[PDB]
Formats: structure tokens, sequence, C-alpha cells
RNA sequence: CAACAGCUGGUUCCAAUCGAAACAUGUCGAAGCAUGACCUCCGCCGAGGUAGUCUGUGAGGUAGAGCGACCGAUUGGUCCUGUCAAACUCCAAACUUACAGACGCCGUUUGACGCGGGGAUUCCGGUGCGCGGGGUAAGCCUGUGUACCAGGAGGGGAACAACCCAGAGAUAGGUUAAGGUCCCCAAGUGUGGAUUAAGUGUAAUCCUCUGAAGGUGGUCUCGAGCCCUAGACAGCCGGGAUGUUGGCUUAGAAGCAGCCAUCAUUUAAAGAGUGCGUAACAGCUCACCGGCCGAGGUUUGAGGCGCCCAAAAUGAUCGGGACUCAAAUCCACCACCGAGACCUGUCCGUACC
RNA sequence: GCCGGGCAGUUUGACUGGGGCGGUACGCGCUCGAAAAGAUAUCGAGCGCGCCCUAUGGCUAUCUCAGCCGGGGACCCGGCGAAGAGUGCAAGAGCAAAAGAUAGCUUGACAGUGUUCUUCCCAACGAGGAACGCUGACGCGAAAGCGUGGUCUAGCGAACCAAUUAGCCUGCUUGAUGCGGGCAAUUGAUGACAGAAAAGCUACCCUAGGGAUAACAGAGUCGUCACUCGCAAGAGCACAUAUCGACCGAGUGGCUUGCUACCUCGAUGUCGGUUCCCUCCAUCCUGCCCGUGCAGAAGCGGGCAAGGGUGAGGUUGUU
RNA sequence: UUAGGCGGCCACAGCGGUGGGGUUGCCUCCCGUACCCAUCCCGAACACGGAAGAUAAGCCCACCAGCGUUCCGGGGAGUACUGGAGUGCGCGAGCCUCUGGGAAACCCGGUUCGCCGCCACC
């Protein structure tokens, strides 16, 4: 904390686990969510979750924004009803400041080559329109899942749309 | 390292249905005097290959020398001399548009 | 077919006809009567049956000047199996004395010869018999020491043409024999192998083929 | 046929365009030639596209220009290129009625400038209006921008120079 | 002894043509050299050349995409289902590129293309844009393509190396470019229409112009849901039955914590009760009932102008004044101002005939 | 001959987000970075080579595995089985009647001399390397043909001097002997790898320069720091919002810190203190207010508001 | 070629599946090891010799689309993205217009169960 130059895409790839060690565990829990098994899809009322953003949340933001999220889903009484769904994971690694590499900026260092950023973290990157995290039941309630996300929404960086059903 | 086969990548690499050795009749005809015949490495050849840098441009054929054919890019390299070395096979391709 | 995202590689492939990476082999050095796409001597085995093929290649053709295939022998000769490798001597000899020099044999054709001091005439070649050749291949086979793929290729060369083929890779004789040893030369075909299996029981005769080879060498038919 | 007029200068850019300018002919600004539509045509134009104003003119509007502004291979007397300074009433260079027959022959096809009546390119316009668009050359014609064609609109752009 | 230095400083007349490099290889080399690239001069050669485009014949695996195509990641379930890749690829651009023909342009008195030779300077670069890699980031470090500054005037931008127009002989007249037309200041207090009340704004770009996930039934414009002449809102006005506190539960549980039931009566109508509320009652409300004229009403999303989330150090600011049916903003539009650019007269230089 | 800073002359490298310590990105090879031709940087990411092999070379002939199942974790029989079991070593690429395996034979891992490409894109530059020839002599094959080492790209080293290989040239009037000088080539090192024979201290210091490069201050920035706002999970007996208030999101300030290595090295005087002036908020008290989990009293929180007020001492140079 | 050999392109040819064909002309399966030759053990294979018997495999011929692949119509989509231009909009991120190009996934319907060359051959 705080996420700043953390979800700005201005790098490019990896994850890669073979390039990479020491990766924190995500504190993300289960993307799955609701009863599973039994095809939810089959529901009245439908869906939220839209970024309407750019990207990268890190596991830090959706781990608390997601259940956070399903507790006021457990209105919904304990298991029954809905399966909630994450989309995205959090793969992407990020790497901080190690004086070593370069100077300025961070993924910059001292010197010049040398430390990339240690290992310190990894977030998901979303686009403009994806669905961050979806999922729905018949119309249980005015909409408590709409209610949900309401506080998920609200601990992303983004800006994210409710989006009807 | 640095070595012939440097950064190519793709270039040299000729994937799925094209593997294995390929047909000899490429490997076989011949070229007469100045014919433009354009350079290529089919990959699965493992002799009379150019460089790797020139690969892609025509040159013109010259005389053969040993089982090989001068020729080359016997054209210009960058805006610059037809200063040609060419050792290469019928199996680089041949031909004009 | 498949997603197509292999591809097959077949042509005579898919079903086996040629092979590749053989049948390539054969083909660069310029054999048949003249220059050949591909050109052999072609040795082939099948139940109760030999086959013996010659000639150069063609874009679609893959032609043949002269064949064998003992089942026509006995035209004259005669009537005996012919799933053995006498019998596949006899073919393949029958054949050369029709491939070998009949239409035509090794390189010989009308104008000039290819590039080289070379004249051909009747009677033994002048400037070396040496010229005559084609390769043989067996198709897809397995090479053995004595089989009859490379009895095929025995007479079918004492037949004129000269192939190249490595001696002490064949049967010898007995299995084929020479009727002298002291004279390589002499149309030659045994059948000791089957002979021999009973004493003299009764049955088969090798006797009867070195009949056929004496017809063989000499003015014949066809 | 097409008519190049040249509003935006080559400050910097680009490097392969302004190449391609000249070539045309036209080095400076609101100078002005005549294009055939064809290949080996048409791939220059629309390189230069941003650069230059574009379109047919009508025929009686190319006649306005070349009278005004129109050709000699020497800058020099007989000034106004007219009928009678076009096809040779005697000896001369010739073509047609020397006018609007002149440009007639051009606006169909050939003959060019040059080969007929051999005075050259370019055209030198005097860039006149109450103004051309909306300062600065933007997106295009639909938009304040004095970009890309239409028949009349060159007319009036290639009208008031 | 006028030591030597690769280090700092300095090196004195005019004009005309051309016009860089801040890069590559080697170097006890990185504050220096040499050799190439690149600049210039001279001699030679002789007819083609190729900065642009089109087509033809070839080269290519980046963008994107995808992985029931390899590969390695990455969910759940009883085949369905959820995700990814700089060092993955069944696919696959734009685009860059070799060669040729065509058009264009150029060259044969301005000799190109090219060959040989003399002289260098130069090897601390920088910025914008596009693509980048590193870094939290930087007026950061380090690449690449390109245009510019350096070494480029002049017009504009308040000022201002590289942002816009524009590439510049002298002098003169004219018309425009960017930009601008209320004043300061040339040209409009321009036209049709709409928004804004915050002085929002009057700020293209940017170290520079902040503002992200305070308020306004001021007013205008646009959309969506529901309700209405079987008469809505007010819609507005007034009212909020008996068994009975239903049974259970509970400390209580009385329409309204929870479970079960949800009948019946008297009715014009009124649920074993829609929400608020009490400890439970009470009380308010609907739900529900009565009345009333007559036409729209109510809920909500968005935008325009204005009005009254958001903290900084000497005196506040859009350049300033000041501006609100605008001198703001958006959609259209008309006429003007305004460079050395473009046009035009004369002259000068240079090149060529 | 040995000892020998007593004394003399010198050296003691370069790179490097200043230098030093660490490291080498100081010679070389692969994937990616690299923007689909070529070229392309950083103390950029992943990782290797400075050998090993007489076969692990060369040619020719011949050419079924992992694993599972069934019948008697060794082995024997059968079945399924395109390849999950190779090719010395990184990485990427090549290969199936083979370049892989097995068997046999063989020494082309040969001598000599070239052409070309690479090294060094374009575009000059050595050693080194590679591709492809020829001349001579061999090996294997029926033959075409293959073999100029190990499928391809790493495995390397100048001049001088010595040793070594074969023949020849040559040494001052002349012959003989001895001992020398030379033409071609092989081996021996410079890894700071296009090659010097080479350790440190200086606060006793000195010079030449540099803001091309650090310490201190900085105008820009605002990650850091300070403060605020939006959303409101939750807690506060019940009650989000008396009060406390996470996650996430948006900002403002320019007091801290860092960055810039942009400014200054022909010099912008250090820390702390002191004295003297002005300012900021975002208000600690005082005034006037709102809320309360406000009985009162005492508080807690919030609003307007900068008129005035908001100190003395002990330790420590201290802030 | 009423069945062959050598190929080119290298899935439009792959995977799977149905039907038909010969017996003395072909390809095989098949029969059999004296010989040339062969299995680290097996005439399995390789090699040789041969026709008693078959079409059942293979192969050749006709055909099916379920999977994979190719191409095409229509839809998605002139969308995503993009070369050139703009005193167009937006605090900004970014968007828009003009001009020139132009996709992928997926869906529905067709297409594809190879095409071609030489030679030999009732």
């Amino acid at each position: 904390r705080p996420a700043r130059c953390y979800r700005y895409q201005k790098n490019k790839p990896y994850p890669k686990s073979r390039y990479n060690r020491a990766v924190p565990d995500s504190k993300i829990r289960i993307y799955d969510l609701g009863k599973k098994k039994a095809t939810v899809d089959e529901f009245p009322l439908c869906v939220h979750l839209v970024s309407n953003e750019l990207e990268q949340l890190s596991s830090e933001a959706l781990e608390a924004a997601r259940i956070c999220a399903n507790k006021y889903m457990t209105t919904v009484s304990g298991r029954d009803a809905f399966h909630l769904r994450v989309r995205v994971h959090p793969f992407h690694v990020l790497r901080i400041n190690k004086m070593l590499s370069c100077a300025g900026a961070d993924r910059l260092q001292q010197g010049m080559r040398g430390a990339w950023g240690k290992p310190h973290g990894l977030a998901a990157r979303v686009d403009i329109g994806q669905i961050i995290f979806s999922v729905r039941t018949k119309d249980s309630n005015k909409d408590v899942v709409v209610e949900g996300l309401r506080r998920a929404r609200y601990k992303f960086p983004g800006q994210q749309k409710i989006i009807l059903s | 390292s640095h070595g012939y086969r440097s950064r190519t990548r793709y270039m040299f690499q000729r994937d799925f249905r094209k593997h294995g050795a390929v047909h000899l009749s490429t490997y076989l005809k011949v070229y007469k005097v100045g014919d433009i015949v354009d350079i290529k490495a089919n990959g699965s050849i493992q002799k009379g290959m150019p460089h790797k840098f020139y690969q892609g441009k025509t040159g013109v054929v010259y005389n053969v020398t040993k089982s090989s054919v001068g020729v080359i890019i016997n054209k210009m390299v960058g805006n610059r001399y037809l200063e040609k070395r060419l050792n290469l096979r019928v199996e680089h391709i041949k031909h004009s548009k | 077919a498949y997603s197509s995202r292999f591809q097959t590689p077949f042509r005579r492939r898919r079903e086996g006809k040629t092979d590749y990476y053989q049948r390539k082999r054969l083909v660069t050095q310029h054999k048949a009567k003249y220059n050949t796409p591909k050109y052999r001597l072609v040795v082939r085995f099948t139940n109760k049956d030999i086959i013996c093929q010659i000639i150069s290649s063609t874009i679609t053709g893959d032609v043949v000047l002269a064949a064998a295939y003992s089942h026509e022998l006995p035209r004259y000769g005669i009537t005996h199996g012919l799933t053995n490798w006498a019998a596949a001597y006899a073919t393949g000899l029958l054949i050369a004395r029709r491939t070998l020099q009949r239409l035509g044999l090794d390189e010989t054709y009308k104008g000039v010869e290819e590039v080289e001091g070379e004249y051909e005439l009747t009677e033994a070649v002048e400037d070396g018999p040496r010229p005559f050749k084609v390769f043989l291949d067996i198709g897809l086979q397995r090479t053995t020491t004595g089989a009859r793929v490379f009895g095929a290729l025995k007479g079918a060369s004492d037949g004129g043409l000269y192939v190249p083929h490595s001696e002490n890779r064949f049967p010898g004789w007995d299995f084929e024999t020479e009727e002298i040893d002291p004279e390589l030369l002499r149309s030659y075909i045994f059948g000791g192998h089957v002979s021999q299996y009973m004493e003299e029981l009764a049955d088969d005769d090798e006797e009867r083929f070195s009949e056929l080879f004496k017809g063989y060498l000499a003015d014949d038919i066809d | 046929l097409v008519f190049v007029v040249r509003i935006k200068g080559i400050n910097k850019i680009p490097p392969k365009p302004r190449k391609v300018l000249q070539l045309l002919r036209l080095t400076r600004i609101n100078s002005g030639t005549f294009v055939k539509v064809t290949k080996a045509t048409l791939e220059l134009l629309k390189l230069i596209e941003p650069y230059v104003a574009y379109g047919y003119p009508s025929y009686s509007t190319i006649r306005q220009l070349v009278y005004k502004r129109g050709f000699g291979k020497i800058n020099k007397q007989r000034v106004p290129l007219s009928d009678n300074a076009i096809i040779e009433a005697n000896l001369g260079k010739y073509g047609i009625l020397s006018i609007d027959d002149l440009i007639h022959e051009i606006i169909t096809v050939g003959p060019h400038f040059k080969q007929a009546n051999n005075f050259l390119w370019p055209f030198k316009l005097s860039n006149p209006s109450g103004g051309w668009g909306v300062p600065r050359k933007f997106k295009h014609f639909i938009q304040g921008g004095s970009f890309g064609n239409r028949e009349e609109f060159i007319n009036k752009l290639v009208k008031s120079m």
C-alpha cells in the first residue's frame, strides 16, 4: 500500500514461474463460491461486475473485495442459492525497487541494470470491459447480489459498473 | 551465443507440416549463368547454407564452385555494393517472379 | 483427414508403394535407358510369384521397357512353383535378355551417346562392357543374404546388364548354382534347398531349370 | 483527374512524403499540379492526403486557373498564356483551341501540360480565400478541414486562388 | 628550460558555394586516438539511377488472437464449467524488406551512378511523436524509427531551444497560414440554436494547464419506469371494525424477532396485516376505506449554463482588465484581422545557356 | 653466492546511475528483450563455454522403444503401444528405409593450395571460425556417392625468443671444420582474452580540470511525508454514520524524505542555538454555533472564525 | 490400369465408419527354407524359392460428415484495430469526425472422405 505504481500496465509479460520464485501466496480465497456443481446458470436475474477501466488489481485488491462481497451474499442463507464466480487470476507478478538495476522510477533501481525489483505481490489485470466476477440466482430479493458488488466495487482501483442483468 | 545459429527463431525454423527431409528435386535443380534466384534457407537442410543475414534477397547466379552454385545475393547489400559472396546450394530455392 | 493442423506426408505414401528416403537413393545415379527421374531394376515379391521390371521414371509414368515375372515363364521352360528362388533367377535373367539388351538396355540410344567416348556394337561391347547398368532397388523389402531379391539381380546381371551390387550378399550358387565353378560365365539355376529335402525320394527336379537357363542364353523368341 | 494543392507546408514531416509532393512537382505551398488518376498515381496522392486538397475541378473551373496561372517552361512574357499563347496560331506549340479545349483534353486524360504546348507544371496559386476551411489542417472535409475530395469543394478553393 | 599534459583559457580583415558528426570497430580505452560512417575539394568514367507509388516474384512470426494445436501455467463439478504467457503457437496482420517491370522524378554542355585521390570536422548530444526495456516515479536511466533543436530567422503560444504556422537575398505592393476579432491589441460587443450559475470556464500540447475513488425543486434540454377521464398527484383531503393479545415460542412476542395457521364475523370497506415504531403495549403508515375537482402525475438516469469530495506557507488571479440570453461551453454559420509563407514589379548573388 | 625499503626509479588498469566494497554485463555461445527483413543499449531476464571423445570420428550393411495388460520389480511368451524411451555438454534449431540403434570395416580428425562468408549488417580492421572448390593420396560402397572430425551455432591467442619437422638458401679475399643467420610450418602465453614485466598509505599534502561526477542547499517532482474527500465493511447492548472506522478509490499541500544527477566545483560559508521580521492551517485557548451514547457538572465530536493569546527550568552540542 | 511402379502439392489428402472386387492378368495374404542373406533368440522381420488355397486383412472402387482440416455464403462486422489529417470534444484517461485499409472468436448453411504428373498394363 498504497497501490499506485502497481496497477498500471507499463510493463510487459510474466508471470513465469520458471523465471521467478519467492512469489507471495495469494490471499484471495477460492474462486468458486456459492453452491458450485449444479449449473447456477439456470437462473433469473443476471450479472454484474464490469471493470470499466484498465488494469492490474492485486490479490490484495481482490480477496477483500470479493469475500467482502460474499459476506454480504451470506444473506441468502448460507448454502442456499447462487454461485459466485471470479474471473481472472492474479497471475502477473510485480517487482519493486531493489536498489541495483537502474534509477528513478520503479522497475529501475540504482546503477544500471542489476536488481530488478524483488518479487512482492501479484495482480491480475483487466481491460476496459471485462466481467470481474459474476454470477446470480433468481431474484432472491430486490437484488442482494446487486447490493453485493456495491461493496465489491469500492475496493478496486477501477470504477466498476453494476451492469444490469 | 554468437554463431551461425544466432537469433533466428522463426526465420530459420520450419514447423509442423513441413518437417523432416525435403524433396531432392529442389536440391538437384540447376541454374545457369545470370538467372535471378531468390535466397532463403529452407529448414531441414544442413548444407549449402548461406549466412542468416542476407537471406530473402535475390542475387544473380554466376558460375558454380564445387557442389554449390555461385549465386547468393550477388545483389547489393543494403543500399550498397553488389559485393557478393555466394555459396548457396540449389537447396536454397531459385527462380524469379 | 484431421483438424488439418497436421500435414500428412503422403503421396506415394499414405498407402505404401514407394519409399522415400530410398528411391531417392536410387535416382541420383542416373540410370535407366536414359536419364531418369527414377530408375531401377525393380524386384518385387509376391506370394507365388516374382516380378522384375526395369525403367526410368517419367513425370507421370514410371514406365518399364521390359519385364519378366516368372509366370510367363514358362513361355518355354517349365511348369513348377514360381515361389522359390530358382524360378526367380530365371526371371531377373529372363527380364535380362529383354530389358537387358533387347528393346535397349543400359543407356543406349539413337544419336551420339552420352558424353564420353562410348560406342556399343553387337558382340562384346568395345571400350568395356562396363557401361551397361541399372540399379536394382528392392522396393519395401528386407535385404537378406541369398534372397530372391538378390537372386533376381544375379540373372539380370549375366544377362548383359551390369548392375552394382555386392557379391557375398548373394546365395552363392547351390541354392542357385553355376553349372561349372571354374567358369563364372554360364547361365545357371539351381534349386538346392528344396532339393535334398528328400534325398531324391521323388518329386522335385532341380535338373529341370538348368534346362530353362540353357534356353535363355541363346537366340530365343522374345 | 485530380488537382493537388499543398496547403500544409513541410515543416519537417513526413520525409517519405514531401518526397512525393515533389516528383509531382509542387515544391511549395499553394502550388498546384494536375494528376491523372492511374496506378502509380493515386498511391502517391493517397500518401499525401493529409497535406493537400484534392479532387476533380470542374472544367471551366480549370480554365479559370490556367489563364491566371498558366505555363511556360521558363517564366516569362506572354505571362497570361491565354489561348493565343497556347496552340500555335502560326508555328509553335499547339494542341487545340488553347483554352477550355485545352482544359478538356487534360481533364479527360492526356495530354499533359508539358506533353503538348510544352509548358509544364506547376500552377503557382496565390492561396487566398476568405479563409480555407478552418485554419489548420484537421481530420478532413467532414470537419473543419480542407482535406480530401469533392468536385465543387475544390472548385471554391481553386477559385479565389 | 621555450620541461611535458590527452586538462582550462585565448588565437586579430571582407565575401561567395557546399555543409556535418554527436554513431560503428579497435585501443591501460571511455576528458584521448586510429579506422569506418558522414562533410568538402580535385581528377577520371560514361548511361543510367531510384528518395515516391503501383504490380509481379520472394523473405518475416511483432500486434491481435488462440491453446478439443505443442508447451507451461491456472478454477470448480458430476462431461459441464473458470482463466493465462517476454523467453507458448493450430493461426495471423498493418508493416518493414531483396529483386524486377511500370509511372513518376532525375541524369547524359548542370556527367548522374560509380572509380581514384587531397583536406577535414566528429566519436559529452538533446527534445517531440510512435514503438519500446528497466524503475513507485522523475525535468530518471537505457534502446529504436522519425522529425526537429544543436547549427533555423520570421508569425503565434503572456514570457520560453526543439508545441503550432513557417524554412529566410534586397526593396515594394498584395493575399493568406497558425492564431485571433469586448478593451489593453489589428479585426465582431457577428448570426441561428441550446446548455451552464459554479466566475464552473475564459488553460491545445507540458516539470509547467491538476484533480480521484461539497452542495443546488435556479433554469434549460434529453431519456427510462410506473400511474391517469373505469378520474390519477395534491394527486390532494379525511379515516387507519369484532372473535383476538390467533396458536406456538419467549422475560416479552399484542398485525410487524421467529415458527405454524391465515379462518370467521360485521361490513361500504378493512390483511390474523406494508413499513416505521415500543421492552412489550401505545402511536404513525399501507395495505385498506370515504370524499374531491378535472388532466396530466410521479419515480429516475444524463447533459448545458448559472448559483452557494478539494488543506500551505511575502500579494489572489484566465497574460491582465473584466465577462454570465457571455467576452463561458457545445452544434452550426457569416464576415474580417493577421508572417519574411504564397502572389506580384525592380534590383543583387549563385548556377546554367 | 646469500641477505639487503638502508637508498633510488617506478608501477599499482578499465567498466560502474559519482567513487569505494560487491560484481564483469572485460574473450565467447543460445532464447527473450528486439517493435514479423537487417542492425539495436542498460550492473536488462533465463543460462551456458573455455572441454570431452580413437570413438562419442568416417563409411557401409541391417534396423524397435517408454509404459500398460495377460500367461510362467530379474528373465521367458503373447498383446496393446507414432514415440511419452536418441543424437557428449546451454539454449534454440535439424533429423525416421536417418543425422538415431545395432554390427562390421576404416582412419578424411590426411597433405598442399584456393574461392567465399563470417569475425566487423550496412562499412575499413587481425587472430580465430565456417561454407564451398581444386591438386595429391586414401577409406567404405554394387554404384551414384559420402568422408575437408563429432547435425548446427561456444571450446580461443600477435610480434620477439626457444624447441620441433623436411628440403633448400646463406655467414665480409679463400678452402676445410665448428658454430651461426634465413625461407615454410608445428608446439609453448598474454582470460584487463587486437597481448606493459607491476602493491599500498597520505588528515602533511600539492597541481591540472570538472557541476562531464559525489557531500551540502536548490527550482522541478511528489513515490515518501502531512492533511482531506468519495464509498461505508465493521464496532459502538440494538443501532454504519454520538463516537471509532478497515479494504478500495479520488485528491490537496510543498513542513519530511527520496529522485533529478537538471543548477553551482575561476567557492551560493556547516549542524545546533540565538536574535529579529513575515507567513501557513489544516484552530490549541478565547467568541458565536450544531450534534451527542446531551439530566446537571465535566466532556466527546463537528461548524464559522486568524482579533488577541499560546511560557520557565534539569540531562545532552544536540535537532 | 476390373487392383501396378515412381512421384508432385504435402490433412481439401487426417480419424472413424458402410458397401463392392479377383480367384489361374495384377497387388497381397499365402506356402516353404536347399541355396545368397538374416534374427544379441525366433525364415516373425530381413533374404531367397514357390503357387495348394483365399479376397478375410491390405490394396483398388463407390460412399457416409460424427471429429479434425480447407474454402465459401450469410450474420457477427465495416464492429475490434489501424496509415494520413483536424484551433472537433473531454479536467483528464480518453473520445469523435474526415480519408484510406480492415480482423478474430463464435453461430447457421454449404464445401472437403484428395487433386495432379510420368510410366507400365485387357
